[PDB]
């Protein structure tokens, strides 16, 4: 009677996990007012900006 | 004085605050259940708790405008009580006063009637759900089969099978590949049965 | 286009051509589709499309995106 | 231990909420009323869908599109906001409502 | 005179609540 | 006879009815006539109550017209509705995909009366939906069918309850009538006479009494008896005329202060003032023959008054004084007693006119308050009325009604029979009625007005049992909806021809005889002590001066259905009942012979059915063909009856017609001139003849299966044709537009063997399963490259395949050749949903073998499997060598009670090999019932014996005696109507003689490959992610929690987790297991199933701080 089709806004992939040779990262550690540490891991070639949303 | 002492006892036993009345922040459930499909054809589809969020968003966001603002106390406490009700009206939808409707005056389902009654996760996906690798068909006697036995009609076990059929018949080099076999499969070449 | 569309509907006694309501724009009735479009608000997915209330609208709808289970084996 | 769900399990126990243990949950902080572009088809910012707490919507997809590798994994991209993972943390990732 | 009690009782409480709303 | 062309088919009737049976659509045909103002029902009514000749939507114009201002300084003024012809012929409008019509004309008039200034103009209103000659309308093309409707008629309802305290018969009026209030006139445990009006408290009656001028003096003048109701004025404690009603006015308003114009204007407008009250001309007839208020006085002022409520207080308080007959004041009088809503007096029949009267006057509301309201907006004396008349509402009503209304039901054709008996179908439910919850049990009981207004016999079976039922054979619809009954008016004991309509009022006044009484040749009765039903279905022995009424006919209680089946009064109600539900869904054969013994009402429906082509006028046939039929007039005009060779019908089967006559015959107009899809020269046939034997054998007939030889297939004696289509289309995405080519992705030219040069396949070629039927491909756009897959596109040098195909394949196990294929273009001036470009339609015919796992079924609801279907050769065979051809089973018969196949099965042996009653020495003993030329028939000849009066045993057994041999000198079957049969398969003869005979079986549409289906992995849901569900895509089993109690009390707990976690929910782990299944490894662990999850996430949402625990 009633049978339809949609599909969400996105595609799907079909890699592997691995877990080895992953870009470089840097690490970036960012802080509020209220004294709280948010870690940021960036690539390793990053520029960091001053100021983050956390 | 007992009635009340069932619960004062309770939160006595309880390292637990009675803090929880009160809340400072709404949880959001993660989007992937609040779906924003889309169709062939344009039309868009959202589950009811987008309004709802939506209504909260901007009820928050113009008591926060107006507090910073400076404003006097019958706007801010008219506010505060219109965000209180918007609040309730997400959690519970339909419990105090009026359920509030959208098109058609169907009220919005909120989260407590995604568990209550009998289309929540604790029944409607509890009674059953539909399985892979099944099949049914209408029956007749057959009434030269031994005990343990019984009858399969092909068309039904080669759709029943098809992964089993799938690695024997590449294992024997008919196809060469699992989408050679799965064409092999679907125009039913007859090494198949002999397979099967 | 929507009170504009309407005195010509009404003027016409039907609901006129993309092409007249276009050129009452001056503009294409591509365009006029467009806005056809834009001006829908979206539909609900808890209203039941059974004749009784039993299912929701979202047990109907397959996934046009999915993997096959064929294709992913075969990678 | 329900971060990492191991399949073994001893007890289900049901507490109460506070607002440390939500704003604990939360990958951030939604404050605008939109869900998508009329046109585009693509995700606001910080609204109902936005990426960068609700995660990204395609694997390993950045939202400018530079990072579009499976050698980039958790990294947090600064121009676009979102880090790069697969689709299905949309599934569980929570937002809270200041 | 012989069923007053109840549905005026019952008419009562249910008007008062639902005008309170904002 | 009365049908020319009829097939000779004797009867074994005794009786001799007078009357023939009605047109059996005119429960349609004549509802439809009267909503339109026809020629012929303007001259029916005008000979059956002239005094107010007017149609429906005459009416309805008049109830409406006029419309004016507050001020009443302009009127619009409708009058003079007007129907033109159509606008396209059936079968075209029928092929291409529109809803058959007629433009709809008013004299629509507006005055402005401040100087008076008409305008008249003929507005244009509407395309109309209208009924075809067979008695249902074209709706988009296809085929919808309207099906009356049982409601209970407005007007008084007295009953009487009892307290379980205080003992006493609590008498309470009830009115309900058409769109106005309620009111009660009560008595409680006290001696109290409530007035409470439309859910409020019980006032005493005199507070209404002094409201409309009547005080104390006046109530005890008028009521010198009503020591309860003095009582009351006693007790009432409020005295004055004005000060009762601004009483009732402050009872009846909260909120407002007792005004008396306010009191006055609120009770008027309750009361006289039609707007927000009319009982209906059906409700009013029914008040005053209630009450007896009117004598000869037809349908006006259709308001209430004053002398009808202090005649039904008179009523009330009389009936619980105990009286039994009252005349009113001016009136005759009526008999005093209760009222039960089952009584089939009191439930209306809404037929098909009423319902769009209904849905035409809700829309023309609608359009005339915006008209109202819009002539304030207009200025004055400067606007006509076709600048006021908006017709969108009128005509969105009529649309929203023929869609999306369970009365508008899809027609249902898979044979002239059901056809037939889709329409003459009296629902229960819908709008307006009660729902089958609200179903209670004492609304699905049969009550004993049923006989002869409603089979009780015929009803669904399932959920719906007494909720829908149909028409009986004999019965008529009043004008007001009410349901009549022919009756013989028998005059002093002698029986008169004077045929009288009646319905259940009068037949409960009036004493009623027996259908097969004893009449002297002439008038006389017989014996003095007759049965006779009585007012309260009593059945008693009344002698012969007391009948004033008998029965026309025997068989006036049945159904139609329920009048084909021979031997029906030997059989119980259950198996009758399957019998006649299963009658329904035959299929339509291609050789379609006529059955040896059936009833003979099979000629009349199937002529009366439609599809059979009938000559209008007597003449002689010029020319004849396969697809049309040219007959010569008497004088000079000539007229072809074209066909419809293989037209799908509503189900998937087959509609072809073929003619039964020669060059030269001459015909006479209402004579059968084609034959349809189950008929065998006019009359009806579902099935075949075939010899039946009632041993078990061998253990494949075992509760009730069946085998078959294998003739059955080889001579194509059980073979339908079906007839499938589908249907794809190209619409615009927003990556570009879809197109029809031959080319596509990377498929060989081995598939494209049968496309033609623009998409489709050719005509005629056969296809397969999963073939290419449309070519079709989608831009799906460009996405980003795996480095794996750009490595393999390097080394074999191909298109990048930048589009995506969506082609339509042929599903799962069908075949067959391809008929037409119709395309429909947006280009191409046609009328299609927005966006999309190409429509196309293929028809798909196989045509199906009988073969195991099909349904066949007798006339007796005796159904079953089919089994194994064994070679001919070892298949049991008579001494002569023809072997049988269906063998039942014994064990099914007596436990069941429908021995009306036995002796079917032995009328059809004598009817098949013909018999000679030898009078020798005159006639025997048993044949002198027998008529005439029953006497002696050739082999092969055809019988019918009727429903309730048939051939009795006595005459079967001696016609059993008498059966003339067949090429030697050779009796088959012998005077018990068994034979002796040898087996085909050992060789020895059965050691006991078996009955044989020639029943006669009908093949069911519900087939073994609709209902087959399989899934190994296919689609899935979306907002969950089970699998799908249904036979259309590929579906899944649900898996419910009986069978989770099933496997939990087997403990065989991993096959448990494994359904439901890794085949229905975990969709990371799905495709791990197909994997391993597909590599050959061990089947992994199961994962936490996505149920457990998102209930887990809610739970997190909902500010539920859920954590697990793990030491
Ligand atoms: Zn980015």
């Amino acid at each position: 009677d009633r049978v339809l089709r949609g599909s969400r806004l996105g595609a799907v992939s079909y890699e592997t996990d691995r877990n080895h040779d992953l870009a470089p990262r840097q690490i970036a550690r960012y802080r509020t007012d209220n004294g709280e540490e948010f870690e940021v891991p960036f690539a390793d070639d990053a520029e960091i900006p001053g100021t983050w949303l956390c | 004085a007992l009635k009340r002492l069932k619960v004062v006892a309770a939160f006595q036993q309880s390292g637990n605050s009675p803090m929880g009345m009160v809340l400072d922040a709404v949880p959001v459930i993660p989007p992937e259940l609040r779906p924003m499909v889309q169709l062939d054809g344009g039309r868009f589809a959202t589950s009811d708790l987008n309004d709802l969020y939506r209504r909260v968003i901007n009820r928050n966001n113009r008591l926060k405008r107006l507090i910073d603002l400076g404003a006097p106390e019958i706007i801010v406490n008219n506010e505060k009580r219109m965000l209180q009700e918007s609040v309730d009206a997400l959690f519970d939808n339909g419990r105090r006063g009026r359920p509030v409707t959208g098109p058609g005056n169907r009220p919005l389902k909120s989260l407590s009637d995604l568990l209550k009654g009998k289309q929540g996760r604790f029944r409607q996906n509890l009674l059953g759900k539909r399985v892979d690798y099944s099949g049914r068909s209408v029956i007749v006697v057959g009434p030269q089969l031994k005990l343990h036995q019984c009858g399969l009609p092909k068309l039904m076990a080669l759709e029943l099978f098809k992964p089993f059929v799938m690695k024997r018949l590449v294992d024997l080099n008919h196809a060469q590949n699992i989408k050679s076999a799965k064409r092999m499969v679907e125009r039913q070449r007859p090494q198949v049965w002999d397979v099967l | 286009l929507g009170r504009i569309q309407r005195e010509l509907l009404q003027d016409l006694g039907r609901e006129p051509t993309p092409e007249e309501l276009a050129k009452e724009m001056d503009i294409t009735p591509e365009k006029v589709l467009e806005i056809q479009q834009y001006a829908r608000e979206p539909i609900s997915l808890d209203q039941t499309i059974g004749d009784e209330g039993d299912s929701q609208l979202g047990d109907f709808i397959e996934d046009s995106e999915a993997v096959v289970a064929v294709d992913a084996v075969s990678f | 231990g329900a971060m990492l769900d191991v399949n073994f399990f001893d007890e289900l126990r049901i507490g109460l909420a506070t607002a440390e243990d939500i704003r604990q949950w939360s990958y951030g902080e939604v404050k605008k009323p939109e869900t998508i572009n009329y046109r585009t088809l693509k995700p606001e910012k910080d609204g109902l869908f936005c990426e960068k707490i609700f995660g990204p919507t395609r694997d390993w997809e950045c939202y400018c599109g530079k990072y579009k590798r499976v050698r980039f994994k958790g990294i947090i991209c600064e121009r676009c906001g979102v880090e790069v993972t697969r689709a299905k943390v949309r599934r569980e990732r929570m937002g809270h409502i200041e | 005179e012989d069923e007053s009690e109840a549905l005026r009782q019952a008419r009562k409480d249910a008007e008062l609540t639902a005008s309170a709303d904002s | 006879n009365s049908v020319p062309g009829a097939p000779n088919r004797v009867s074994f009737a005794k009786l001799r009815e007078p009357l023939e049976v009605p047109g059996l659509l005119d429960v349609q045909t004549d509802s439809f006539e009267w909503l339109i103002g026809s020629p012929r029902w303007r001259e029916s009514a005008a000979e059956r109550g002239d005094v107010n000749p007017v149609g429906g939507l005459e009416e309805v114009l008049y109830e409406l017209s006029p419309i004016e201002d507050f001020s009443g300084s302009m009127s619009l003024s409708f009058s003079d509705p007007r129907f033109d012809d159509v606008k396209a012929p059936v079968d075209e409008c029928k092929d291409k995909d529109m809803t058959y019509a007629a433009p709809l004309f008013v004299t629509a008039e507006f005055i402005n009366n401040n100087t008076g200034e008409i305008k008249s103009q003929t507005v244009f209103m509407g395309d109309f939906p209208m009924m075809t000659e067979k008695g249902t309308f074209i709706i988009n093309g296809t085929e919808r069918v309207v099906v009356s409707q049982l409601v209970r008629s407005p007007g008084v309802y007295f009953d009487e309850t009892i307290d379980k305290s205080t003992d006493k018969t609590l008498h309470s009026v009830k009115v309900i009538p058409s769109r106005g209030a309620w009111l009660e006139f009560d008595v409680d445990k006290r001696d109290t006479v409530g007035v409470r009006i439309d859910r409020k408290r019980r006032q005493p009656v005199t507070v209404l009494l002094k409201a409309l001028g009547w005080t104390s003096e006046q109530i005890v003048e008028r009521f010198g008896f009503s020591e309860i109701m003095r009582s009351t004025l006693e007790k009432d404690n409020t005295v004055g005329t004005d000060e009762a009603l601004l009483d009732i006015y402050r009872k009846l308003r909260p909120g407002e202060p007792p005004t008396k114009e306010s009191a006055q204007t609120l009770l008027e407008n309750l009361f006289f003032k039609e707007k927000r009250y009319d009982l209906a001309r059906v409700g009013r007839y029914k008040v005053n023959k209630k009450l007896g208020l009117h004598v000869g006085e037809p349908i006006t002022s259709s308001t209430l008054t004053e002398e009808d409520v202090v005649a039904t207080i008179e009523y009330l308080v009389r009936l619980h004084e105990g009286q039994t007959t009252m005349t009113v004041p001016g009136g005759v009088e009526v008999p005093v007693e209760t009222d039960d809503i089952d009584h089939f007096g009191n439930r209306r029949l809404r037929t098909v006119g009423e319902l769009i009267q209904n849905q035409i006057r809700v829309g023309m509301s609608r359009m005339e308050r915006v008209v109202r309201e819009r002539m304030t907006t207009q200025d004055v004396e400067a606007i006509t009325p076709q600048t006021l008349i908006n017709i969108r509402p009128v005509v969105a009503a009529i649309k929203e009604f023929f869609g999306t209304s369970q009365l508008s039901q899809f027609m249902d054709q898979n044979n002239p029979l059901s056809g037939l008996t889709h329409k003459r179908r009296l629902s229960a439910l819908g709008p307006g009625g009660l729902s089958r919850e609200r179903a209670g049990l004492e609304v699905r009981d049969v009550h004993p007005s049923h006989y002869g207004r409603m089979c009780p016999i015929e009803t669904p079976e399932g959920p719906n049992i007494g909720l829908i039922g149909s028409l009986s054979v004999y019965a008529r619809v009043n004008p007001f909806g009410f349901i009549e009954t022919p009756y013989r008016k028998v005059v002093d004991g002698v029986v008169s021809d004077e045929i009288v309509y009646l319905t259940a009022d009068e037949e409960d006044r009036h004493v009623v005889a027996q259908a097969n009484s004893p009449i002297d040749a002439d008038g006389r009765f017989v014996e003095p002590r007759v049965l006779v039903r009585r007012k309260a279905g009593e059945v008693e022995y009344v002698p012969s001066s007391e009948v004033d009424y008998m029965d026309v006919s025997p068989r006036q209680m049945v159904s139609v259905a329920t009048a084909m089946i021979p031997f029906l009064e030997h059989d119980d109600a259950n198996r009758a009942l399957m019998g006649a539900n299963m009658q329904r869904q035959a299929v339509p054969l291609v050789r379609s012979e006529a059955p040896l013994v059936g009833t003979g009402m099979e000629l009349r429906a199937a002529i009366d059915a439609g599809d059979v082509v009938v000559a209008e006028e007597s003449g002689v046939i010029e020319e004849v063909s396969a697809d049309y039929i040219t007959v010569m007039h008497d004088n000079g005009t000539r007229r072809t009856y074209r066909m419809r060779k293989f037209a799908r019908s509503n189900h998937g089967t087959c509609a072809n017609q073929c003619p039964i006559v020669d060059a030269g015959d001459r015909v006479e107009a209402g004579q059968v001139i084609a034959d349809g899809p189950c008929t065998d020269d006019g009359e009806m046939a579902l099935g075949k003849n075939l010899l039946v034997a009632i041993m078990p054998w061998e253990g494949h007939n075992y509760e009730d299966a069946i085998i078959l030889s294998n003739r059955l297939v080889e001579e194509d004696v059980l073979t339908s044709i079906h007839i499938e289509e589908h249907e794809i289309d190209a619409r615009d995405t927003k990556l570009g537009a879809e197109e029809i080519t031959r080319d596509i992705p990377n498929i060989s030219d081995e598939v494209l063997a049968d496309l033609d040069e623009r998409g489709i396949v050719r005509i005629g070629a056969e296809v397969r399963d999963g073939d290419i039927l449309v070519g079709k491909v989608t831009p799906k756009g460009e996405t980003e490259l795996t480095p794996e897959e750009r490595l393999l596109r390097a080394i074999f040098g191909e298109k990048a395949r930048e589009v995506r195909d969506t082609s339509l394949k042929v599903p799962h196990g069908e075949s067959g050749k391809v008929i037409g294929i119709r395309v429909f273009s947006r280009e191409d001036e046609d009328e299609l949903p927005a966006g999309v470009n190409e429509l196309v339609r293929v028809y798909v015919a196989q045509k199906r073998k009988i073969s195991d796992g099909d349904k066949l079924a007798g006339r007796h609801g005796n159904k079953g499997v089919i089994g194994k279907i064994l070679p001919v050769e070892d298949m049991p065979f008579l001494a002569d060598g023809t072997p049988v051809d269906i063998i039942l089973n014994t064990h099914g018969v007596p436990r069941r009670m429908n021995i009306g196949q036995i002796l079917e099965t032995h009328l059809g042996w004598c009817a098949h090999s013909g018999w000679k009653v030898d009078a020798a020495k005159g006639v025997p003993d048993w044949a002198a019932r027998l008529p005439d030329e029953l006497l002696e028939a050739q082999p092969n000849a055809i019988v019918s014996t009727p429903v309730f009066d048939g051939a009795q045993e006595a005459e079967l057994q001696g016609l059993l005696s008498c059966t003339l041999p067949n090429r030697d000198g050779d009796v088959l079957v012998d005077a018990d109507g068994k034979a002796m049969l040898f087996d085909g398969r050992s060789g020895e003869p059965f050691p006991y003689p078996v009955t044989v005979g020639y029943m006669y079986i009908m093949k069911l549409h519900h087939l073994v490959d609709d209902k087959i289906h399989a899934r190994s992995t296919g689609p899935y849901s979306m907002i969950t992610q089970q699998p799908l569900g249904g036979k259309a895509q590929f579906g899944g089993q649900r898996f419910g929690e009986m069978e989770c109690w099933a496997m939990q009390a087997y403990g065989a707990a991993y096959t448990l987790q494994e359904l439901l976690t890794i085949k229905s929910d975990d969709t990371v782990g799905r495709v791990k297991v197909y994997e391993a299944i597909v590599k050959g490894e061990n089947i992994p662990e199961p994962g936490i199933p996505e149920s457990f999850k998102v209930l887990l996430k809610e739970l997190q949402s909902l500010c539920l701080n859920v954590e697990v625990l793990s030491s």
